[PDB]
Order: C-alpha cells, then structure tokens, then sequence
C-alpha cells in the first residue's frame, strides 16, 4: 500500500551541507526516477537484488554540495566535507544518490555554505551549525579585523554558467543499520 | 599554532574567497567586453575595485607569514606570489603621478593623427590610415612620411612622460627589494629548488644574448636575401651591402616582415595555400571552425570542452545590436568556465587562430585543480608558446588535405615549402632580433646604462648593430622611437615574445619527435597521436606549480632554452638561403644611411656649446639656404627644423644634411648645401666669432 521514500527527493529545497537533516522513515524509484541521477555508488548492499534483506529504520540524509565535493561523500575519504561537514563510518552500508541541480539550486539569489574551518575533524552523522568565529591558534576571537581569524562558513556562489565541477548537485545519502531489529518495517 | 600549520589555512582562506571575487570580476570583464555600453563599463569599477582590494588586503596580511620555517613546495611558492605586493611601496602623489602618466602615455598612443605635409586638413591616426601605408603602400616618399610623422607628432609628446616614466617606475620597483624596473619585469624566469642552483633574473640575459647569437647567420641571411629583393623595387634607395632603412620593413616599427612577402616571394607562379575558397564553397561556418579544432585537440587525446564553451562564450558576430572590440582571445573565467571571445570568419587565418585560441583554452582547462596563485603558465612564454605550436601542425598541407579543404591534386613540391619557409622566416625569424634589441635596450634604460641624454643615440646604434635596420633622417634626443609602438608606451613586457618563439619550437621538435615524425620538422602534424598528447597534457597541467626549467625538462629533456630546434626548423630555407646569397654580400656594414652620402661634415674648434649654440648653428644654415635659393630665384622657406643634425659628437664634430621644406623625402643635394655655405661663409660665422679655420667645412 504505502511506503514512504519519497518527498524527500521532490523537496522544493534543500539545505547546505553544513546543515544536512535526516528523515525517521518501496526501491523502484530509484532506477525509474524522476531525475536521471549522476553518481550511483552503492556500499554494503546492492542496488540489485535490494529489497531482501529488510531493514527496520532507513535514514535520508539529504543536502547540497559542489560538483567536485559528490566525491567525499563516501566511507573512507578525505575532504573538507569530510572533515568538517559530513562524515560517513568506515564500515558504512547503504547507497549515496546525487544528481546536478544548476537549473534550480543555482538560478535564486539564495547562497549555499560549507564549513571550511574547525577545530579538529568531525564524526561520522555528526551536525554542526555553529556560526563563531575560527581562530588558528584557539579561542574565539570575535573580530574579523585581526590575524589568524576567518569566517568558518564559506560560500559555494552558485552561478548557472560555472559549468560542471562547480554546479550544484543535490546528494541524498540512504544509510541502513544491517543489525537492528526491533521487528518494526520488514 | 605555528608556521607552516597557520600559512596553510590562510590560504585556505583566501583560495575559497579569491576564487569568487575573481570569477565576479571576470563575469563583469565578459560582460562588458560582449556587450560594450555605458552600463557595462561602470561594473568593472565596482567588481575589481573589490578584487584590487581583497587582493591587496590578503597581500597585506601574508607577509606575517615568513617564507622562512615553511618546506612544503605549493603553499611556499603561493606566498611567493603573495608578499610580493598589489600594493607598491610609492607615494599617494607619486602613484597619482604614474597613473596619470600611464594614462597620458595610452591616450597618446591611441589618439595620435598625423596629417600630410601639403592639405594639412586630412590626418591619419596609427591604425586607421597609417598602418594601411604601412602595410600596403610601396611608394617611397608617402612611407617616409609616415614614418617620420610619426615619432615626431607622436613619440616627442612621449618623451618627457617616458622619462618621468622611468624614473616612477625605477623608485616602485626599488621599493619591491628589486634594483630596476627590467629587474621587476624578470621576476618571472625566476626559480629556487636546491643548493643554489635555480634561474636567476641575470641568468635571462644570458641566455637572451646567447640564443641571439646563435639565431645571427640565419637572421643575416634571411636580411641579405630581403635587401636583395629590395632593390628590384626602390632603386637607388637601399645600399646593398648596407642596413635596410627603417620605413621599408612591412610596418611602423620594421616589428613583423610578414608584409614584405609580395615584394619578396620566391617562385612567386606557384600559388601559396589558401583554403578560403574550399572554405566557403564547402559551407562551413565558425561553428564547424571550432567543431574542427576541438577534433584535432581530441585526436591527440586532450579533452573536449565542457559544453558552457559552446553556450556562453561567442563565436560570430553579434546579430542583435552590441558593440563588441573584435579582438580574438581566450578567457579563463574562473570557477571551471572556459570562453573565447572572437569575431571569426571562413578564413584561413581565422581557422588557424580558433587552433591558437583553443589551444590557450586547453592550457587554461590543465590547470584548473591547482590553486588559484598558481593558475598560470609556468612563464609567461609557456601559454603563447602553447598557442602558437598547436596551430603549427594544423597549418601544415597534409592537415589540410585530410579534411578536404585542400585537392589531392594539389603539388607539394620542394619550391611550396621554400615559399612557406620565407613566410614563416618573415612572421618569426625576421621579430627576433627586434624583440631582443628592444628589450635590451629598455633594459639598459631601466638599468642606468644609456644615460637621459643618450637614449636615441644608444638606441638607433643598436638598431643599426642588432636588427640590422638603419633610420632614413636623424633622431636627436627629443624624439622617442621606443615609444612609438604599443608595448612601451602601455608598459608591456616585451621578451615574452622572444621567449615564446623559442619555447614554441622547441615543443614543437620534441612533440614531432614523440609522435614519430619521418621527414622534416616544418612538414610535421602531432595530430593522432596519443602519445604527444600524454607528455604535453603533462605540462600543461603543472601551471606554475612547478620551476619552469623542470617542467622544460619533462617535455623537451633540457632545462636550459635551446634554439636547435628552431635552426632544425629553417634548415631547408637557411641551405636555400646559403645558395641563393652567393654573388650578394651577406651582412651589414653601420655607417651607411639614406642620408649619408649627401651630409655635410663640421667640425669644431672652439664660444663654448651649448644647446643654445646648435640651434643658432641650424639658424645659420637654414639664412645661408635662404640667401642662396633666393638668387637662383627659387623662393623656399628653410627653417630649422629642415636641418638635421647627425653623428653629434659634442666635443669635435658632427655630420649634418639639409632637407627640402614639406617633403622630408627631399634632401638637398650636397653640392648645393656646399655652394650654400661658400656663398654665406662670412654671416655663418659672424655671430660665432670664428674664422674658416675652426668651423673647416669638411
Ligand atoms: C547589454 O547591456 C545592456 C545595458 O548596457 C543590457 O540592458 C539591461 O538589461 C537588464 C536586464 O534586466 C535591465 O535590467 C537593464 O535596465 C538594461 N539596461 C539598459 C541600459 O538597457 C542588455 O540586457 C545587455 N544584453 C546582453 C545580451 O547581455
Ligand atoms: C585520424 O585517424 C582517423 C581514423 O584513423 C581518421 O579518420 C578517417 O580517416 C580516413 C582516411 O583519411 C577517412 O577515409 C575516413 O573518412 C575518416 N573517418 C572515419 C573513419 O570516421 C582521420 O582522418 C585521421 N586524422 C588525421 C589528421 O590524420
Ligand atoms: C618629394 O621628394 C621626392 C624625392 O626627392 C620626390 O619623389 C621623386 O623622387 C625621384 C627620385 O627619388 C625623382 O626622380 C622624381 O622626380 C621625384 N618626383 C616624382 C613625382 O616622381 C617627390 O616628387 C617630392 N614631392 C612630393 C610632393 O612628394
Ligand atoms: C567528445 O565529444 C564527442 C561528441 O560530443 C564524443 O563522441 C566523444 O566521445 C567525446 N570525447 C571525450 C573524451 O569526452
Ligand atoms: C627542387 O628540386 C629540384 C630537383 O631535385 C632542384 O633542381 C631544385 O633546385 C629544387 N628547388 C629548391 C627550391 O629546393
């Protein structure tokens, strides 16, 4: 009857990756989608012979990145979304989904951001919206006007004639756990 | 915490900001340069008015970061182009004062008009009217009088403001921890990478003077064949064991030969290649113009373009009403967009600058994954060298005949590729020794070496030695030669051009030689060849990343510049150049000018000389010229200015010539200027208070 997998790729917007949200939460849309999706890649499990091994909670973590960045959104890598603005576990199972967006996420006056700077790396579904100030040496500085103190969120500046690398791409992450079952969606 | 741990997110700081104000400022050049209005010139003043300020900002803050305690190779050299300031140490009035004289300098050069000597209402400015003479005319007297209307209308405005000029610029670079201005233009060709064995800024002089000595039988045989053919038009004009005069060269300032081709063609009923007709007959367009050329960069395995190419940049001329400077270029926008701004057309010249175009695009895409400070060629010979060698082997009449443009019935034989050869020589061997007597010569000035009041001298004395060219009329310290072409007067580098020559065939040898070329170097196409594609695609990449002699090393296997490839280049036009200068006298001899046979001698023997003593000298001989036409009943108006001075020694003696008023092609004969003078001696030297016997009359 009802399986809810949608309205999370239909979404009129998406937020930057820095601020990435999940869902609490049927696998044919994925091949038969709506948007032809550009990047693929699934870990663990196969998109083949999918819907087998039933699981119990399945969290989208959806949000926008680079054209170059869809690459860190992987176990085991290392970037500056990496780092600092979305991590996966090493033994990480599930599919990561992306698909270009420079005819919608690039069009509006709005602004896309990325956590450039932080003290020390990040762990894996770990959110971070913190707005002070990134000294280099420590503390908080609270004046942009001084040595060694930048802004940590940085702007990706979408504009629709950055051409691919830079264009807007908007990755949904479906993460699985494999082990837990409290006999609840099968 | 420390350094090398703080230098590296300061310019991670400024990479991730530097990328957005740059790509902004390049949407607004674009925007401007397709689109030329009054709306779109504003926009650069409030877009790279905040670049110019960022970048400045972001200088004024990396020299807290010591290029001492840091090893790490990228983020070392990225505060080597840091540090190094946007903002020069100069004063707020002295900095207003460059400005306005760069500004006055460009605003001459481009609004400068020289009109005709008889109906004085029409005026030719430099490139509508006085190139077209330059270009086209074979007349004698009209090209004389568009050379020296130049210089004189023009370069004498410029040379007070080139001087203040110099020294501006001398006290900016000084303040950059350099010690002269061609110093700070050499802080390219400049690389460290152990124990002291880089490239230094002396090092380029060297080389320069090395390579030009290497270049000097081909470039004097190239010179005497020129002469030769020089004399079956202009008779009793040109010495033949003389320098070529200055006027006579294909343009304003003997820069390119190029347009003497016509005048001198060898075997001139064999047609030369023009696949124009084919060009239009076949229905092509500029569409199918980069379609071919992005095939061609495909075929040796280099990428094909990333599609924002083909929608936003343009590539014909505008339908819709926008003003549009139709210049060809490429522009590396930023942010991973690629663009060509050109105005092209079905033309055969136009085919081979898309190839030259996109070949700049295709060094720009290389280095895109590099950081911003180093997205650039590795010097500023590299990128038009790149240029210039993807358009040679596209040129090439096997190219050509592949995609159907040329018949298979046309004749490849040995005299096509001497006419080829000689147009080529023309384009590139015969720029050569001028590029490198300019730029030695503003080196000199620059350095001190040719003193304020010997900067024509120095430099028509090098012109005569160097190039080879001799001037037609005398040029005394208040002209400015120099300063008369586009380079100097808007404070352009100028050895680029040498260099990029040089770097041009030397890639070209080592990529004919990589994709196993059989017969000669100038008949070779890298085209199908993956394996030429591998090793350029693996420099073009390194940017500046990397010291510009280990990547000349990667590629070519020498670190050092080499001319040996250009030698091996125009082996069959200097072997046919060695049989055809066999009765004909090979080189030049300085002493010969156009005015030389009809100057008068004078020397001194002492009341004292000043300035004020050569103008009442000149007074003199223009009254005595007067008195002289005036009883052969031939009423001619002799001035000062029809008296030129030349081989001014101030001290003994000096040379001087007499010349007809309103045609500067009109020297006065020497007899006449002699019966002049004997008819004139007593109030020639009255108001000096000397005999016959200190001013002799040689
Ligand atoms: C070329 O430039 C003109 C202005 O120099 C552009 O006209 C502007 O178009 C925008 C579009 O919304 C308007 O908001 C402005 O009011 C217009 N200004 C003027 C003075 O007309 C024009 O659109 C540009 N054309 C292209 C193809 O870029
Ligand atoms: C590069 O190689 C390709 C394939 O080897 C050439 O393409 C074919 O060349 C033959 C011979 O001239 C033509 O008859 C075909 O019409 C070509 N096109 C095909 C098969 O699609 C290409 O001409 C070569 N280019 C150069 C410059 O050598
Ligand atoms: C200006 O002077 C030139 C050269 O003195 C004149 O051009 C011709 O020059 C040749 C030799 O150089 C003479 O034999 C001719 O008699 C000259 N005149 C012509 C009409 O050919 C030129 O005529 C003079 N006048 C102008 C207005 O240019
Ligand atoms: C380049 O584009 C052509 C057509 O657009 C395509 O056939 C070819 O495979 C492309 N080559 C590469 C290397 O992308
Ligand atoms: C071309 O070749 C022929 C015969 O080999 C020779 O006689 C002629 O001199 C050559 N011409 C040139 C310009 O090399």
């Amino acid at each position: 009857n009802l399986c809810p997998f949608g309205q999370v790729f239909n979404a009129s917007n998406f937020p930057s990756v820095y601020a990435w949200e999940r869902l609490r939460i049927d696998y044919a849309v994925l091949y038969n989608s709506s948007s032809s999706f550009s990047t693929f890649k699934c870990y663990g499990v196969s998109p083949t012979k999918l819907n087998d091994l039933c699981f119990s909670s399945v969290y989208a973590d959806y949000f926008v990145v680079k054209g170059d960045d869809v690459r860190q959104i992987a176990p085991a890598q290392t970037g500056v979304i990496a780092d600092y603005n979305y991590k996966l576990p090493d033994d990480f199972t599930g599919c990561v989904l992306a698909w270009n967006t420079n005819s919608v996420d690039s069009k509006s006056g709005n602004n896309f951001y990325y956590r450039l700077f932080r003290h020390g790396k990040i762990k894996p579904y770990e959110r971070d919206i913190s707005n002070v100030l990134y000294n280099s040496a420590g503390g908080t500085c609270s004046s942009i006007s001084q040595l060694g103190c930048y802004e940590p969120l940085k702007s990706y500046g979408f504009t629709p004639t950055v051409g691919v690398g830079y264009q807007p791409y908007r990755v949904v992450v479906l993460s699985f756990e494999l082990l837990n079952a409290p006999a609840t969606v099968c | 915490s420390t350094t090398e741990d703080r230098a590296k997110i300061f310019l991670d700081n400024f990479n991730h900001e530097a990328e957005d104000l740059s790509y902004q400022s390049s949407l607004a050049s674009w925007e401007y340069n397709t689109n030329i209005s009054d709306e779109n010139v504003q926009k650069m003043d409030e877009a790279g008015a905040k670049w110019s300020a960022f970048y400045e900002e972001q200088s004024k803050l990396a020299k807290n970061y010591p290029l001492e305690e840091i090893q790490t190779v990228p983020v070392k050299l990225q505060l080597q182009i840091l540090q190094q300031s946007g903002s020069p140490v100069l004063s707020e009035d002295k900095s207003k004062r460059l400005n306005s004289i760069l500004n006055a300098m460009s605003t001459i050069y481009s609004t400068g008009k020289v009109c005709k000597p008889n109906n004085p209402q029409e005026c030719f400015l430099l490139e509508p009217g006085l190139d077209n003479i330059m270009g086209t005319s074979k007349d004698y007297n009209e090209r004389l009088w568009a050379w020296e209307g130049w210089r004189a209308e023009v370069g004498k405005q410029l040379r007070p403001l080139y001087e203040e000029y110099v020294v501006l610029k001398n006290e900016m670079a000084r303040g950059y921890h350099y010690e002269d201005y061609g110093d700070y233009w050499r802080r390219d060709y400049e690389t460290e990478e152990s124990s002291g064995s880089g490239y230094s800024r002396d090092q380029l002089m060297k080389d320069v003077d090395r390579i030009f000595t290497e270049i000097k039988p081909l470039y004097e045989h190239l010179h005497a064949y020129v002469r030769t053919k020089l004399m079956d038009t202009y008779p009793f004009h040109i010495s033949p064991t003389g320098c070529l005069p200055a006027h006579l060269l294909g343009d304003m300032w003997g820069r390119f030969w190029t347009n003497l081709y016509p005048l001198t063609v060898p075997f001139g009923q064999k047609p030369n290649i023009d696949v124009t007709d084919a060009m239009v007959n076949q229905g092509w367009d500029a569409n199918r113009i980069f379609k071919e050329a992005e095939k061609f960069f495909v075929s040796v395995g280099l990428p094909n373009m990333t599609e924002g190419f083909w929608n936003n940049s343009m590539l014909t001329e505008p339908g819709d009403g926008r003003k549009v400077v139709c210049h060809p270029t490429a522009w590396d926008l930023g942010k991973g967009d690629f663009r060509i701004k050109m105005c092209t057309k079905v033309t055969m010249e136009d085919f081979l600058t898309a190839h030259h175009e996109m070949g700049h695009i295709q060094y720009d895409m290389a280095y895109a994954t590099q950081p911003y400070l180093l997205r650039n060629g590795a010097n500023e010979g590299f990128h038009e060298a790149v240029g210039e060698v993807m358009s040679l082997s596209v040129a090439t009449p096997k190219h050509l005949k592949t995609m159907g443009l040329l018949s298979p019935d046309f004749l490849e034989d040995n005299e096509t590729e001497i006419n080829f050869l000689l147009k080529q020589a023309l384009n590139i061997v015969g720029t050569l020794p001028f590029t490198y007597m300019l730029e030695k010569w503003r080196w000199m000035v620059f350095r001190g070496e040719i003193p304020k009041e010997e900067w024509m001298k120095k430099w028509w004395e090098m012109k005569r030695d160097l190039v080879g060219v001799v001037e037609p009329v005398p040029h005394d310290e208040t002209y400015c030669d120099p300063a008369s072409l586009f380079h100097v007067a808007n404070d352009y580098s100028f050895i680029r051009y040498y260099t990029r020559t040089i770097f041009e065939f030397q890639f070209h040898e080592a990529l004919c030689r990589i994709a196993q070329h059989d017969g000669p170097l100038h008949k070779c196409d890298i085209s199908n060849s993956t394996d030429a594609g591998k090793k350029l695609h693996q420099m073009l990449s390194v940017g500046k990343s990397q010291p510009w002699t280990v990547t000349l090393k990667d590629i070519v296997d020498s670190r050092n510049m080499d001319v040996g490839p250009l030698l091996r280049y125009f082996e069959p036009l200097y072997t046919w150049l060695q049989e055809q200068n066999r009765k004909s006298h090979v080189g030049w001899n300085t002493d010969w000018s156009p005015y030389s046979d009809q100057s008068i001698k004078v020397r001194i023997s002492l009341y004292e000389w000043n300035d004020n003593e050569m103008y009442l000298f000149r007074s003199s001989v223009a009254y005595a010229m007067r008195e002289y036409f005036s009883k052969k009943n031939q009423p001619i108006l002799f001035g000062v200015e029809n008296v030129w001075v030349s081989n001014l020694k101030p001290r003994i003696s000096f040379n001087f010539h007499v010349t007809s008023p309103g045609n500067v092609s009109d020297i006065i004969p020497r007899s006449e200027v002699e019966g002049a003078i004997r008819m004139s001696r007593s109030r020639i030297n009255d108001a000096f208070r000397l005999d016959d016997n200190s001013l002799e009359f040689l």
